[PDB]
């Protein structure tokens, strides 16, 4: 049923997206934690998100609600994992690979993002926040 | 050299220093504070190679996030930024006598591993919340 709904979108893409993790930081999409909300159609908004190192850019990730969120989450380091408490979000986000999962949001508020992944000895403290507007 | 390595800073701090709020603390006025107390510049090294990982609250702002472990560099980049750092906000002007940041202090260091969750209680032991 999930894949006969919209619901679908909280699972990751078919299609691969593998790209240089080591320059993903410098130079692309996820160089730049001002540009990373993207109109990309009508009510569609894609946002791009990196996972570094005990950390999310950009963060607080603020969007709004009542649209559909292509979520692009890739890591320029280690393994990590885009699990958002509040949500139906939870995909892996592997290093130089481009997880994409299409949310839409129907309720605002603060929401912590749980890296499930493994990573470092800090890998518990790593979560990000995720802000909707209302 | 301290800007090459000031790139990596920025990832998480930004360029301006300030960080983000719940995530990422200030340095810039905030260096300073920590270099006034006794073992500050010792916590800065440890923080860089090892790192930190709590809920840190700097002027009542608290967050929850990760040093990350730049153990990968070496002593004298390591120590370069930091006194590029404290050079670049000019939080170094703001104590008395500023010694700077020596390879021989970061290999001290190195060769003592330790955990980040350790250097949380180190932290704490300095009145640092
Ligand atoms: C994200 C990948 C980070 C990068 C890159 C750098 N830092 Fe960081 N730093 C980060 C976090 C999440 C935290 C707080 C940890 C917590 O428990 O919430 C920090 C903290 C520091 C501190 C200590 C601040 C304090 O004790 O009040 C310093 C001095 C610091 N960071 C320095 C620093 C430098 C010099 C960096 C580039 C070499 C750097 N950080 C990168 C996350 C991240
Ligand atoms: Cu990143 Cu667990």
């Amino acid at each position: 049923y999930t894949l006969a709904t919209h619901t679908a979108g909280v699972i990751p893409a078919g299609k691969l997206e593998r790209v240089d993790p080591t320059t993903v930081r410098q130079e692309g999409p996820w160089a730049d934690p001002a540009q990373a909300v993207v109109q990309t159609g009508p009510n569609q908004y894609t946002v791009y998100v990196l996972a570094f190192a005990f950390g999310y850019q950009p963060n607080p990730i603020e969007v709004p609600q009542g649209a559909e969120i292509v979520f692009k989450i890739t890591s320029p380091d280690v393994i990590h994992g885009f699990h958002v408490e509040g949500t139906n979000i939870n995909v892996e986000v592997l290093p130089g690979e481009v997880s994409t999962v299409r949310y839409t949001f129907k309720r605002p508020g603060e929401y912590r993002i749980i890296c499930n992944q493994y990573c470092g000895l800090g890998h518990q403290n790593m979560f990000g926040t995720i802000v909707v507007k209302e | 050299d301290g800007a090459k390595i000031y790139a990596q800073c920025a990832g998480c701090h930004q360029q301006n220093g300030q960080g983000i709020p719940g995530a990422f603390p200030p340095l810039a006025g905030h260096v300073a504070e920590i270099l006034a107390k006794e073992g500050g510049r010792e916590y800065l090294i440890l923080v860089l190679l090892y790192g930190l990982q709590g809920q840190i609250e700097v002027k009542g702002m608290k967050y929850n996030g990760v040093m990350s472990s730049f153990a990968q560099l070496k002593d004298e980049e390591i120590a370069a930024v930091l006194n590029h750092i404290a050079t670049a906000w000019g939080d170094a002007k703001k104590v008395k006598g500023f010694k700077p940041f020596t390879a021989e202090e970061v290999k001290k260091l190195r060769a003592k591993k330790l955990t980040p969750q350790q250097v949380l209680a180190e932290r704490k032991k300095l009145g640092l919340k």
